[PDB]
RNA sequence: GCUUUACUGCAGGCUGUCGCUGAGGACUCUCACUCCGGGAGGAGGACACCGAUAGCCGGGCA
RNA sequence: ACUCGUACGGUCACUGAAUCCUGCCCAGUGCAGGUAUCUGAACACCUCGUACAAGAGGACGAAGGACCUGUCAACGGCGGG
RNA sequence: GCACGGAGGCGAAGAACCAUGGAUUUCCGAAUGAGAAUCUCUAACAAUUGCUUCGCGCAAUGAGGAACCCCGAGAACUGAAACAUCUCAGUAUCGGGAGGAACAGAAAACGCAAUGUGAUGUCGUUAGUAACCGCGAGUGAACGCGAUACAGCCCAAACC
């Protein structure tokens, strides 16, 4: 047959690439020797076209200005800190061996150094839950406990924009707008719909896939559709 | 360096070179790895020294343990170049060997016996 | 359009091999410009 | 007596046993480091270039060149196959690594001629191998009577065609009876069937 | 052209084995190699990646 | 490529605004998990064979399968007496 | 000049014409200072190399050529009265490269087994033989022999 659309969007074509030339920066924790002589002022909140949510515009002590992952709660002209020795305050950054337990972050790096990786989509938080010398133990917002590197960065508080997702899209035009704003191919076509020659489900008189959805973990692309590995299926049991 | 087993103070080594020098002007010494090979394989060798900065270092690896073998005492030089003007060269030179001093028979002798002690 | 030095040097030249064979020509072969192009039933190159 | 060069040579015939096992674990890691063709000063087993004709000369150079190990790198068929031609996973190139590393010194060094190259070991993931190249453009070399053949010019480029001795090997020349029957004069002569 | 529990194969994924690969049926370590870090250094570690091969799945493809 | 993205994410599918609802079936097929025992290739190992080799057999046994379990808003099914 | 016009001119200061050698030889073009649909902008071996007086100072490469030649990549229609091994075929086509011809070449050969031959191409033959093969269709040498032409040498190491 033909390639279906998964395997159109791995050559990163144009239709399938993110408005990378609109996006405004990389949100990446600062870089400090050491000491957390680094604090900076909040000198402007902008929207960040790439996540849908605020970001905060820092003017750090040193005169670098920089973009910032910005938590629930900051404002322009309070100020922040990074460091080890950064005070404990919403949208402050530190290692998590330095934030007390019980105390929710976000932004949090998977490997010291790294920028931060989790928790930074709309109103969404990691809960710091265990301490220790060797391993600080993290609660990501998908409930998974995350075994960290205590020297692992994060900024204490939630994420800005949350609720975000409370309100529907209620048109068509709604979701449009923001799929342009996104590495992503919209509107979506079921695959039922298609002809047989297009995908695993096209063809038959009346629309239905032809076969099982649940698709084994080994499946080749372009057969790897529908519900993949799936340890279960539907609402029941 | 892989071949090197021990360091040579730069004093106890400054000693050797002038030792060498003064061997060509008087006894016989053999400028060359290949040279200095023959000698101690023929026996007809006292002392031999081998350069440390040898690039590749297979060139000179088998002085060490073919010396041991051989009775032959061996020293090491930090420099290529030095031992190759010790020896009267306009080049360098990898190892050296004087065969038989001249003039210099008690130097030589206390050199490889200095050098025996450092293990 | 907008022709370059170069893109007018051509048109020139085209323009001037559209002229006819000298009469001369025709006393002396004792009897066509096979070349004739036409702005409008033709299309130069470019 | 013995050469000082048999030591070099008796020292590589077990390249992971004793000093070079040691030698080549840290030098390796320099190589995994440096580029695809990194010209040398000197050549890294003395004995096998002097022997391959190796001379410490001006327009001798040479050169070591790594190549990423294992079979052909093909892309499977887009258009129709019987069974037969259809195989990707298990097919392997004609030319052997060496030839390949013999050609990509040469691109790099245009003007000279590749006379002669000898492996150097390999890790898990790729090979090298040294290349002698001789510049026949050095009236050192046009006046050498070992290597001034190299200079005349239907050996220009010598190496593309298969005039090497890696390449004489890899074309199934070795053999002067049995054997040989469609590799002498030449694999093409031949039909290719060598 | 299309389909599939038609025939025969081919990609691909999973898995064992051999090489890369080191020291002291379960284990410690560091030195290759990998990753994080501007760097110091940190994490991991003879595994993983990669080469070779074996078994299974394999209209994704011929 | 997704991605200057990180689960309030984005990938793969099905249904197709709101409203009231969405029953029964896990035997077969699919997916996933588990698995005492059974089955399960090659290398190495052992026996026989060969002054060697081919080869024959053995022991060990990964995934997988047998077997067990979960799962239908998974393929689908919901009859005759 | 082709080209048989008109006008005018050149040639005994030996023109025309022909051979050999030299002069001139715009721009783009491998195209090489940078750029550009043959032009433009502000001293140029661009790029990769060797040597190196370490300065582009001295040099090399690049692109072309009817096919021939050498090294790589490598189909399908087709035949088998289907078709998968096989065939078509190492063909078509593609990548790289040399020359006037290429390539091969002085035995770790041959094995008419010998008290024998004696580098290598090629031609005739050996022969559709040996060998291969759903042992189907088909594929298919060699040694030798008769010819052509003949030619044999140089390193590495030992010892210096
Ligand atoms: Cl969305
Ligand atoms: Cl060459
Ligand atoms: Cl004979
Ligand atoms: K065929
Ligand atoms: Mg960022
Ligand atoms: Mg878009
Ligand atoms: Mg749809
Ligand atoms: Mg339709
Ligand atoms: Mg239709
Ligand atoms: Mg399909
Ligand atoms: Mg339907
Ligand atoms: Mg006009
Ligand atoms: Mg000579
Ligand atoms: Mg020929
Ligand atoms: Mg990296
Ligand atoms: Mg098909
Ligand atoms: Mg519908
Ligand atoms: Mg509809
Ligand atoms: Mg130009
Ligand atoms: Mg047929
Ligand atoms: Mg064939
Ligand atoms: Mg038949
Ligand atoms: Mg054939
Ligand atoms: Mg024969
Ligand atoms: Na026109
Ligand atoms: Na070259
Ligand atoms: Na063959
Ligand atoms: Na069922
Ligand atoms: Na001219
Ligand atoms: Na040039
Ligand atoms: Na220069
Ligand atoms: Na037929
Ligand atoms: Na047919
Ligand atoms: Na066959
Ligand atoms: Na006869
Ligand atoms: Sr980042
Ligand atoms: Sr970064
Ligand atoms: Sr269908
Ligand atoms: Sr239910
Ligand atoms: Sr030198
Ligand atoms: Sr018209
Ligand atoms: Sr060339
Ligand atoms: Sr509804
Ligand atoms: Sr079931
Ligand atoms: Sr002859």
């Amino acid at each position: 047959g033909r390639r279906i659309q998964g395997q159109r969007r791995g050559r990163g074509t144009s239709t399938f690439r993110a408005p990378s030339h609109r996006y405004k920066a990389d949100l990446e924790h600062r870089k400090v020797e050491d000491g957390d002589v680094i604090a900076g002022t909040v000198v402007d909140i902008e929207h960040d076209p790439a996540r849908s949510a605020p970001v905060a515009a820092v003017e750090f002590e040193d005169g670098d200005r920089r973009l910032i992952l910005a938590p629930e709660g900051v404002g322009v002209g309070d100020e922040l800190q990074v460091g080890v020795s950064a005070e404990i305050a919403p949208g402050n950054t530190l290692p998590l061996a330095e934030i007390p337990e019980g105390v929710p972050v976000c932004n949090v790096e998977s490997s010291p150094g790294d920028g931060g990786k989790f928790a930074r989509a709309s109103g969404v938080n990691a809960q710091l839950l265990t301490h220790d010398r060797n391993v600080a133990v993290v609660k990501l917002p998908s409930g998974e406990m995350k075994r960290l590197d205590p020297q692992c960065r994060a900024t204490i508080g939630v994420v800005a924009g949350g609720g975000r997702t409370d309100k529907p899209f209620v048109k068509a035009g709604n979701k449009h707008h923001k799929m342009k704003a996104r590495g992503t191919k919209w509107p979506n076509v079921r695959g039922v719909a298609m002809n047989a020659v297009d995908h695993p489900f096209g063809g038959g008189g009346r629309q239905h896939p032809g076969k099982p959805k649940s698709i084994s973990r080994n499946a080749p692309p372009g057969r790897k559709v529908g519900d993949i590995a799936s340890k279960r299926t539907g609402r029941g049991g | 360096p892989v071949y090197v087993d021990f360091d040579v103070p730069a004093d106890l080594e400054d000693d050797a070179l002038e030792a060498l020098e003064v061997a060509r002007d008087t006894g016989a010494v053999k400028k060359g790895t290949n040279e200095t090979t023959k000698s101690i394989e023929r026996g007809s060798a006292e002392l031999v020294f081998v350069a440390e900065d040898v690039q590749p270092e297979e060139i000179v690896m088998h002085i060490p343990e073919l010396a041991d073998e051989k009775g032959v005492p061996f020293i090491f030089v930090e420099q290529q170049d030095d031992l190759g003007h010790a020896a009267g060269l306009e080049v360098g030179s990898a190892a050296a060997a004087v065969t038989d001093a001249g003039e210099a028979d008690a130097d030589v002798e206390d050199i490889a016996d200095k050098v025996e002690e450092l293990r | 359009g907008k022709k370059s030095k170069a893109t007018k040097k051509r048109l020139a030249k085209l323009d001037n091999q559209n002229s006819r064979v000298p009469a001369w020509v025709m006393l002396k072969t004792d009897r066509r410009n096979h070349k004739r192009r036409h702005w409008r039933r033709n299309d130069t190159d470019e | 007596a013995r050469s000082a060069y048999s030591y070099i040579r008796d020292a590589w015939e077990n390249p992971g046993d004793g000093q070079l096992a040691e030698l080549q674990w840290q030098r390796q890691q320099e190589w995994r480091n440096e580029g695809a063709v990194e010209r040398i000063e000197r050549p890294t087993r003395l004995d096998k270039a002097r022997s391959q004709g190796y001379k410490a000369k001006q327009g001798v150079i040479v050169a070591r060149v790594s190549v990423r190990k294992g079979s052909a790198r093909k892309r499977r068929h887009k258009a129709g196959r019987r069974s037969k031609r259809q195989g990707v996973t298990r097919i392997t190139r004609r030319k052997d690594i060496q030839r390949v590393a013999e050609e990509r010194a040469s691109r790099t060094f245009p003007n000279l001629r590749v006379l002669n190259s000898y492996s150097v070991g390999q890790d898990g993931r790729q090979k090298w191998h040294e290349v002698i190249l001789i510049d026949p453009n050095h009236p050192a070399i046009q006046n050498d009577d070992d290597l001034s053949w190299i200079c005349a010019d239907d050996q220009a480029d010598r190496v593309f065609r298969g005039l090497t001795g890696a390449g004489r090997r890899n074309r199934g020349l070795s053999g002067k009876g049995k054997g040989s029957e469609k590799t002498r004069p030449s694999l093409r002569s031949n039909g290719g069937k060598a």
